[PDB]
């Protein structure tokens, strides 16, 4: 059923995901801390925001092929798809049982008010829990998980990407190997409906992409906000 | 615009 080459894509994003996400969160208190200013979460949801940005691209430099690409193309894929990888880790976070994140701690503990304070408004934030809860419900096993990561980070259709051709061709391996091991777990037609679900997935993050980005560059553009910012952030998510 | 933050990441 999974091939070698199969086995070996799933072992090293597993393995580029174990060394990426600290689930003990032990460098939250590095941050700027929470305080629960009108935006007075968003000193330290930014600092997590950006810290979330660098082990983004630690992932990805580890997905199969994505070495391939220029640096041009590398650029591009990762200045897309941040936000929608960041919003798709965070479900590890997430819990069903007041709509949180709950991140070891009442202090790195998140809720809808806490998003708020940092500058969004349930435009956002609404489909944002929608998205978590459904996600949730999917009950993903972690080789799921980060394949579909992957799959969101090598998409051929981000603007500016100059070799899409090689970009789907390397995208088409994650999704023809998740295909695979979905099989193997589930007979059809549950099969079938679970990969339609975590394809929807992926297109509704699209949406929620978009929306923040228009609620970035309202925030952004006033300049005591961006003063709370990072230099990362600034960089990845202007432009 | 050129984004030395993220190519340096890149190149680590
Ligand atoms: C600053 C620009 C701005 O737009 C605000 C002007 C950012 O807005 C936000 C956005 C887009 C998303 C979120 Si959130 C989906 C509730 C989220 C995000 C992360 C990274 C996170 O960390 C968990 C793991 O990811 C640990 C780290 C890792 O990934 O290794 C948790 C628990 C939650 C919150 C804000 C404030």
């Amino acid at each position: 059923k999974l091939s070698e080459e199969q086995q070996h894509i799933i072992a090293i994003l597993l393995d580029a995901h174990h060394k990426t996400y600290d689930p003990t969160y032990a460098d939250f208190r590095d941050f700027r801390p929470p305080v629960r200013s009108p935006l007075s979460m968003l000193p330290h949801l930014a600092d997590l925001v950006s810290y979330s940005i660098q082990k983004v691209i630690g992932f990805a430099k580890m997905i199969p092929g994505f070495r391939d690409l220029t640096s041009d193309d590398q650029i591009v894929l990762l200045k897309s798809s941040a936000i929608e990888v960041i919003m798709l880790r965070s479900n590890q976070s997430f819990t069903m049982d007041d709509m949180s994140w709950d991140c070891g701690s009442q202090d790195y503990k998140y809720d809808v008010t806490d998003v708020s304070k940092a500058g969004h408004t349930l435009e956002l934030i609404e489909p944002l829990i929608k998205f978590q809860v459904g996600l949730k419900k999917l009950n993903l096993h972690e080789e799921e998980h980060v394949l579909l990561m992957a799959i969101c980070i090598v998409s051929p259709d981000r603007p500016g990407v100059q070799d899409a051709k090689l970009v789907e061709a390397i995208q088409d391996r994650l999704s023809n190997t998740l295909q695979t091991y979905i099989r193997c777990r589930h007979p059809p037609p549950g099969s079938h409906q679970l990969y339609a679900k975590m394809i929807q997935k992926l297109a509704d993050l699209r949406s929620l992409n978009e929306e923040h980005s228009k609620q970035y560059r309202s925030l952004s553009f006033q300049p005591e906000n961006s003063m709370k910012l990072t230099p990362l952030v600034l960089e990845v998510f202007g432009n | 615009k050129n984004h030395p933050m993220l190519m340096n990441l890149l190149k680590d």
